[PDB]
């Protein structure tokens, strides 16, 4: 039975579903993004009064691992989250025709704005557009981090590379990638916070995108 | 493109303005009308809308004269307007000639005050599509209408949302000179075929005249009867 | 595409230029009218725009004739200008007939005045709702009207913003031939359901009629005593 | 899109090239009207666009015939050519009736004129207000329209630029029934409110009228004294 | 987007479509005028296209009548409807009352009709400007008049490509009730600030009239003793 | 964008369609006219498109009464109904006054008409300019006229392709008063300096009138003697 | 409560937070654009008058960390204040509608010149668009130059390059980045100013993009 | 105070600010340019004359660095100049409406082709265009021809390579970026022309992009 | 004084500068784009008909090198000739205006070819756009092709590759750049044509793109 199958889609995910994300980014994620960004900033302080010597090409400092693996668990939780609002858009997307589509335009502008938080954002794709990638850092973060780095690893250890700046490189992927961190977190916050204005302005035409009677016809 | 104008053809020769006015018509009620053993009727269903609406008021099947009636779906407002000038129109014919010897004349002029609507810009048709049924000098008379000005007559037809619900359970179960009880029963039975069952029909609009007498429109009890 | 001219259908059969200005109904105030035992009455809030307004003035209920009422929402000229068409119509019809036998029939004079504007191209609808109210020669009479020309009759009904807040209290807790006082008391609580809560109900307008007599329109302090 | 012909209404049912008239009348001179102890008065700021003008000419303050003025703003040719219908439509009236009972109807059918202009294609609103002041037989009179046809009755108002200003310092400051004198000192200063300082009111007009009297300009002395 | 018709209004409330018009006018040929002692005056330039052209013919000051006399500037053929119009419009006046007691009004009435070119779809307006000079009742009077239909009095005033110029010179300049012949010297002397030095003034136009007199069309050889 | 309909200012307040109807001019044939001592004359060329074509047929100089003549460049349907317009409009002013005091007055007359279809949407502007030359009570006259209405009285001027050639040529070496014979061999001349070396003239026209005389239209052998 | 969640963000991010910017960017950031400007015009004075030996590829020169290190910490800041400029208009983007869109416009169009800033002049992101990088050099200036830099230091150190040319490119390098700061703080002027302009003549629509009574209606 | 404001930033950057570069490029800029154009023509010539040994892949030639650095030392003042002119415009770009957009088209017109000139023409940035780079040579040619130079002559001194057309191509690097240089110049010029007419046929819209009274109103 | 300034670009580059270019370019240069078609054509039927050994990767076949030169040569008078043209145009783009552009639309279909010709088939530029390198071979063919060759000479002298097909390549080289140089010469061909016939079409537009009167005002 075809709208048995639509109403259990569309009970599963309801409008209660998408504006508890909401509620959670207001308030518990937007904090947690805050805590990453001191995080990243004060690791960003530690490594700028550093003098780097071979001795900092033996081992991965695990501060920096730390603030990376926390922010990548927030971009993953947020994503997830994203789509859910996404699917509850997505299954009340109605019938198709070429009129009476003033809150369809509704829907598909919401879900533009996740699509740029999901995709430009997060930066959750295997691969960019040829756009870019306009953020700072990936979810992908700690990956590109560490292959950054055992790359300047070996050539400084091994006859290792006698490179003065090299040697300075390894410490600016250390500073970077906190500063990449700091920068990708209030960026983050924006985003969020303007889903948020977004959602709740719209939610109505979101759920029911056509309503009116027949009052014209009898 | 040749979707916008009433004055525009498509290239395969349509007039697609003309065409939507028809969609218009299935967004009304579904009535039907009947020809019978001397005789004619017709039956509406009708949205209501709330309790708060009063019944006794604003009626589908609508008295053109003493001999002929009309029930109508689509834009109710146009409804309404064309439902005039037929009136209208059957009391000039009356004055000229003191009397309507074919209710085919009469049905003509509201078909071509329609296709006018479908020729000249600056108007848009009405959405609305009209069953007539009368006696006249020729006999009992059963004719459709629709935006397009198009005509015909038939022995059973129907208009409304329930339309071809209603046209295929009559394309198999009508009969010629019926009488008036049975074909009664045929059409209300005809009409919950094309209601979603679960949905049940609620008090319909009646109205029947055979040769030799005046319209006569059921009461609400008489009605029953047959639910 | 099909949204911008009154004279184009949609490919559904829609007059989106049409629905458009019934959304122009709903920015106006929340006013209602009911009938009760004998009679009928009208309950109108209003937008008290600042307190350099002068109260006396610029009423939202209107008398049409001694025996009938109006009252409106949406576009305020527009309203205006069909009020006073109302009134010209009115007084010819008792010109003619010497009276004003049946009140659907200036109602619909005024519907039909509406409609025209729905399908000739080169004029906009009138962006406006009215529900009229009165005594006639059938009893008491309530009415309501669109801009695309559409005509019910109620027991109770109500436009503006509030409409559907009004409706439903109205659909739960109406019942018909109530005395005065309490169908006067049901409808100061029906509006009062329309506002959000916090915001609260100043001096609204009622004007009331009852068969054999005139209207009456309710002075501020009377009005006060159900507040 | 909906923004583009006086006939399209917006999804949200509104009329934007109306709204977009109105802000032509912003562009204006800021005048205001109040009422005092038995009668109303007019006081019109006015741009001295160079010395090389005349004074002693195209005033802001308009007689419309003994006992009613007006004050315009917005476009000037415009308004002049509404000055001239209302005065026309002053005399129709009194050549009809021998006299001008009440002012609101000399109003309405200005604001009508205005309010046919939003509504048939072809046209443009005219991008005026006015404010009309004057004493008939219900009293003092003050009231106010804009280029949709709208029309308000006040105790105090004001049009132009400065509007905004003028109507807060008034809704703080005025009360009703003062004396001529304060009256117009209240008036100034509330005018003197919306301008940015620095700039300072040159001679601007002052008309009044009290109940059983006929209108009385201000002559730039006079003015002066409240300078 | 609402630069294009005469009807559309822009979301500031503005109509570009008159603004336009406006810029037509700054092509002619500078003309101005100034009151002096008892008396008004006209010069005006132009253009001498070629030495194949008849002097003594098409005249950029046109009397309207023996006292009243107009320049313009702008689109030549629609500067001769205007001035027609005026001519007749006049000629009306003096058959309805035997006079023409305030130019004003006469000027008034060509603006009008300039007006009503800036409202109406179907025409553009004119793309001219006006300078009306004379001696009424009232005394002696300065006009001029736009493509808006907009209307000023002035002591002294100009129109053309040189308008900003001699405007200039004259707010600097100009002191009122000199005599005829140093007010005429002003004026030149006005007119040649506002060409381009290499430039020089060829033979211009010269007209006056003081009370109690009619027009007086000085010839190039009196106007020469200026130069 | 400002380029599409007679009715649309440019942002520099320009109309271009007009100017579009102005380039339809240069397409004609060249003809011009020049004033000589006590009279004035035309000459014109002609495109003869075949041998199969008739000669003594559709002439270029065309005659307006016996004293009067134009000469005409552009759209020859246009230019057609143009001199019957002229002629007809000579007709009545005979008529109402019994005489043509005043080329001047025919030649605005028809300038109007031209002027008019360059204001009103729904027309297009003639393409076409002419000359207008005769005697009358003020003297010789010649005057151009073109689709915007322009009108200007000239010693010597010409239309149509080789417009500007022939300008310069009698820039250069037209005097005033010469006698007939000089005269024409002046044009002649001119004409010739206007064509392609290798390029050779064929008969043109020739036509003439002096003080106290009609019209004298010249024959192909007295045309001949000036090749 | 859906209007308290509107609120909050909007009591937190006010237009005299925005505007705190603005001042901030009128006086301090370009005063101090100019002095790394000036830093980064000596820093390549004193290399175009140096001739370049082995010496050179053995220490990094710290007068060129010093510049660069400087307009990446300008950068930082500047990125993060246009963030909050687009904070307090992407939460004022209105209920979506195709009509009243005046201001909505206003708020596009300021917040795409923002974009411009952040991304194609503080080339901020980890990709460039297809359109390319516009902007001289990035936010990540300094780890460009060690890296390009200890390229050529390898190269010379090892035997040793014996190439000419590449000696002189490791001049040229410390020129070049020395040359894209110079270019690039010019840039960040001009599109500081602009946004600054752009800012205080539209501010007004960016808070409140509709406003208007129904005064027609009642 | 937000005017205060607007008023300094336009105070700095007039009229005269613009026009000052605009006579100068019609005057220094334009001969420099032409100068540039012959030193490289010349050192073109003494490259055609010449047989190339492994002697020329052990020095780099002064005469090519003098004729490059010479030419980035031109680019580099004109892209500061053009900013001069794109600040003056951009500080003026007026409220955004969708009406009075008369002089708002003059100045994005112009600034458009300030834009070519300083992206596309003296190919300032760190990326081109997927439209490509169409300019023959960049603001870091000095740096293009080093690194081209030094690529050829490790190959050629190491055993070196001896291949006959690795040799051909050490001279071909020398001639084609003398080439280049006469090519850039050619188009750098007509550009600089270009840009003279178009800000002198436009200024006073490019200040005032707005006008008028309101003369129909009052 | 500023028409002063604009009068001296005018008079510098006049149409008689533009027609000069075309004139050439109908007798002149038509005829030595010919000549080079035929010189590369011949030396094409040489290597055609020729066995390559190890011989022929240990020297640079200087008949080929002079096609390629003589070829680098032509492109070089023909795009610095472009530029004179599109001076003369560029310098007399007038006012902008939203009205009376027909001349300007000219003016810019113009110059559009010419960029087409200095651009497309010119491959004057130091990177293609995303459309490609449409031209079969650039400016800088002599510097493609002793690139391309010295890899493939490299490989086979060194023990050097014993691969046939890289043996045969090396003469694929010296064929395929000898056919890339007739098939640039007669898209070329083309290309001088259709400007010579486009200019003397246009050319009193190009000049004076707007005139007329104020006739229909005084």
């Amino acid at each position: 039975k075809r709208a048995a199958l639509i109403q259990n889609l569309r009970d599963s995910y309801t409008e209660t579903s998408s504006f508890a994300v909401i509620e959670e980014w207001a308030a518990g994620t937007l904090q947690e993004i805050e805590g990453i960004a001191k995080a990243a900033a004060e690791a960003h302080g530690v490594i700028r009064n550093s003098t780097y010597g071979r001795a900092q090409a033996e081992k991965s400092p695990e501060q920096l691992l730390g603030v990376l693996q926390r922010y990548q668990d927030l971009c993953h939780n947020v994503y997830c989250q994203a789509e859910t609002i996404r699917t509850v858009i997505a299954i009340r997307i109605p019938e198709h025709k070429e009129e009476d589509n003033l809150g369809v335009a509704v829907q598909h502008a919401v879900l533009k704005i996740i699509d740029e938080l999901e995709i430009k954002t997060l930066g959750s794709g295997e691969k960019s557009g040829s756009g870019g990638a306009p953020t700072p850092i990936g979810m992908y973060a700690l990956r590109e981090y560490l292959s950054a780095r055992s790359t300047v690893e070996d050539k400084l250890l091994g006859g290792g590379s006698q490179s003065p700046s090299l040697l300075l490189e390894l410490r600016q992927i250390d500073a970077d990638f906190m500063l990449k961190v700091e920068l990708a977190t209030t960026h983050l916050s924006t985003m969020v916070r303007a889903v948020i204005n977004a959602y709740l302005l719209n939610w109505k035409k979101l759920i029911q995108p056509r309503t009116g009677t027949d009052h014209m016809f009898s | 493109a040749y979707d916008r104008a009433i004055t525009v053809f498509s290239p395969d020769g349509r007039l697609f303005q003309v065409e939507y006015a028809r969609e218009a018509v299935k967004k009304g009620s579904t009535a039907l009308g009947m020809k019978f053993a001397n005789g004619v009727l017709l039956i509406s269903d009708k949205k209501v809308r709330s309790r708060l609406i009063e019944q006794n008021s604003i009626e589908k099947i609508q008295l053109i004269d003493d001999y002929v009636a009309a029930v109508t779906s689509g834009l109710v407002a146009d409804a309404r307007v064309l439902v005039d000038f037929a009136r209208i129109s059957a009391q000039q014919e009356k004055v000229t000639y003191g009397s309507l010897v074919n209710i085919e004349n009469l049905v003509k002029r509201v078909a071509d005050q329609m296709q006018q609507y479908t020729q000249y810009g600056g108007v848009r048709p009405y959405g609305v599509s009209l069953i007539f049924a009368g006696i006249d000098q020729i006999g009992p008379r059963l004719f459709d209408c629709d935006p397009a000005g198009t005509i015909n007559e038939y022995k059973a037809t129907a208009i409304g949302s329930g339309k071809d619900a209603v046209v295929s359970f009559l394309e198999r179960e009508y009969k010629e000179n019926l009488p008036e009880k049975e074909a009664v029963t045929l059409g209300i039975k005809a009409l919950k075929s094309s209601l979603e069952e679960g949905e049940e029909l609620k008090a319909p609009e009646i109205a029947s005249i055979t040769v030799g007498n005046k319209y006569r429109i059921y009461d609400q009890e008489e009605v029953k009867k047959f639910l």
